[PDB]
């Protein structure tokens, strides 16, 4: 019951787990073999799963030029940077999948202990992305909302923000280099 | 079935190798199984450990004397 | 129910998640077992003693989640939450080992024996938790240097790690202030206040 | 396959020499073994693991202790023997601490 729960968190909802669009990564609660509070921890993970689903939707929608939404190289760069950060998350997910498949008895509690790091770096980025979408910033406006958040406190989140901001200021540097 | 036994033996050996590397015991792979399995015949663990320690001391003395 | 059934409920409880015939009571701010597993009060008391783990873990989750979402409560507060997250990750690794053991001997006594040390670590953490509310900025660093006034080499080392990690933000601010004279203090938490 | 054959081969390996070259060493080991063939203390791996973890903490190796505990969980999941306590005692006695300087407080 581990592999499909991982698939459902991989951006492809399962059957005992229902990725409600507005209800987030909900879970059809009718299966046996765990405590509901185990399902509650799984729901804490499903928070990140629904965040990943929404993030994928946003990244595909901001990876399409004539729409009135925020556009420019900035949006595509933000989507690309979020995807590249998810690369560490995707790699961790793949490693955890291999480990769980390798172990005859690899507890989902162990899966949680392995995914705690990504769950630690996840929510701050989700809040920042929701704020950026609400701001609908464009131009270097998002580049300064970033610079505001680039004084972050979450070490993984701080480093990821540093990398994304390096990519962004590289884009700004390229623009200024054309202007020079 | 015997392939399962071989795989289980390899897995146990790998687990033991990891346990030994973590213990930093300095015991060699030659005591892969021979060391443990011979004691598995019901040897006195304290006596066997003392014998292993004496063998280690004698081997260290022999290495020093050769050197 | 079976003492093994209670063991499984405890295997859920250690994460703070109440069991089948074991429920997290609000009356005691702790785990009150669901009395529908009628059994001896000896085992009941064994779980009652273990309830502190659930109470403290839930308190830790609630308290760290509170300052985790507060961006302006202080990046120091967020850092304290992150260190608590690392500690809870270690605790969760222990709980995962426990659940794997729940899969497929041991004993509630052995569980309690093996759980005594995490109880001590959690006690140290909870003392640092309730003993740190409100102190932010230099007040926060004041509390960081203050709570380090106790012994317990184990707890002493844990608090030492926490404080050395806490020095890094203040250390960076001072390094900016001492290397560039730069004070970008948003919450005005630094010792050197700004007058722009 | 015989315990004596195993002892002879093991002595040859430990000395890196022939069994006849270890015959005196082999004789001493045989005397030691026939002195005691069975352990005088029972097998209770909870206490053995407790001692192992205590030694790891005395080595300031708490992370290595956690790794060892996880390995113990995996090995007990792959349980194939019935007297593992003796093997664990052997591993503890074979254990060395290059990760810490030699200085220890006596236990009880």
């Amino acid at each position: 019951m581990i592999h499909e729960l991982l698939l459902a968190l991989s951006g492809y909802p399962g059957s005992i787990f229902t990725w409600n669009k507005r209800g987030g990564l909900q879970v059809s609660q009718d299966f046996p073999f765990l405590h509901p509070s185990e399902t509650s921890v799984l729901n804490r993970l499903c928070r990140l799963g629904t965040d990943y689903i929404r993030f994928t939707e946003f990244i595909e929608q901001y990876t399409q030029q004539g729409q009135g939404g925020l556009h420019g190289i900035y949006l595509r760069a933000f989507c690309t940077g979020l995807d590249s950060v998810l690369q560490p998350y995707r790699q961790a997910l793949l490693d955890l999948e291999q480990e769980f498949l390798a172990d005859p008895h690899l507890s989902i509690s162990h899966i949680n202990y392995s995914l705690d790091q990504f769950q630690l770096l996840f929510p701050s980025v989700m809040v920042v992305v929701e704020q950026i979408k609400s701001q609908k910033i464009h131009g270097c406006q998002i580049l300064e909302t970033v610079y505001k958040h680039s004084c972050g406190g979450l070490p993984p989140v701080r480093s990821a923000l540093e990398k994304i901001l390096a990519v962004c200021h590289g884009v700004m540097y390229k623009q200024l280099s054309a202007w020079m | 079935a015997a392939a399962a036994n071989l795989n289980a033996v390899r897995e146990t050996m790998d687990v033991l190798l990891e346990i030994s590397r973590i213990l930093n015991t300095g015991l060699d792979m030659e005591t892969l199984s021979i060391c443990v399995r011979l004691c598995e015949q019901g040897i006195n663990p304290e006596a066997l450990s003392s014998v292993i320690k004496e063998l280690r001391k004698a081997t260290e003395a022999l290495k020093a004397a050769e050197n | 129910v079976t003492e093994a059934a209670l063991v499984r409920d405890i295997l859920y409880v250690f994460q703070g998640i109440d069991g089948k015939h074991v429920k997290m009571s609000n009356a005691d701010n702790c785990y009150t077992v669901e009395g529908k597993a009628n059994l001896s009060k000896s085992l009941r008391d064994t779980a009652v003693r273990l309830a502190e783990l659930g109470w403290l873990h839930n308190k830790i989750r609630k308290y760290t989640d509170q300052r985790s979402l507060d961006r302006s409560f202080g990046l120091v507060g967020q850092s304290f939450c992150a260190a608590l997250h690392q500690e809870l990750r270690e605790y969760y690794r222990l709980l995962s080992v426990l659940h794997s053991q729940l899969q497929l001997s041991l004993t509630l006594r052995r569980l309690l024996v093996w759980t005594y040390d995490p109880k001590m670590r959690l006690k140290t953490l909870a003392a640092l938790v309730d003993h740190c509310q409100g102190r932010k900025g230099g007040e926060l660093a004041s509390a960081v240097h203050a709570y380090t006034k106790t012994g317990d080499p184990y707890a002493r080392s844990l608090v030492q790690h926490i404080l050395s990690l806490v020095s890094h933000p203040v250390l960076s601010f001072l390094y900016r202030w001492i290397y560039d004279g730069e004070l970008e203090d948003t919450y005005h938490e630094f010792f050197v206040a700004s007058d722009p | 396959k015989s315990p004596n054959v195993l002892l002879q081969n093991l002595c040859c390996r430990i000395l890196g020499k022939s069994e006849a070259d270890v015959a005196q060493q082999f004789q001493y080991a045989v005397r030691v073994i026939g002195s005691n063939f069975a352990p005088t203390v029972e097998r209770d791996e909870f206490l053995v693991a407790e001692k192992i973890k205590k030694e790891l903490t005395r080595q300031r190796r708490e992370a290595d202790a956690a790794l060892f505990s996880e390995l113990h969980r995996k090995l007990h999941s792959q349980g194939v023997l019935k007297n593992k306590w003796s093997i664990l005692y052997l591993l503890l006695s074979l254990s060395e601490d290059p990760r810490k300087q030699p200085s220890k407080v006596s236990g009880y």
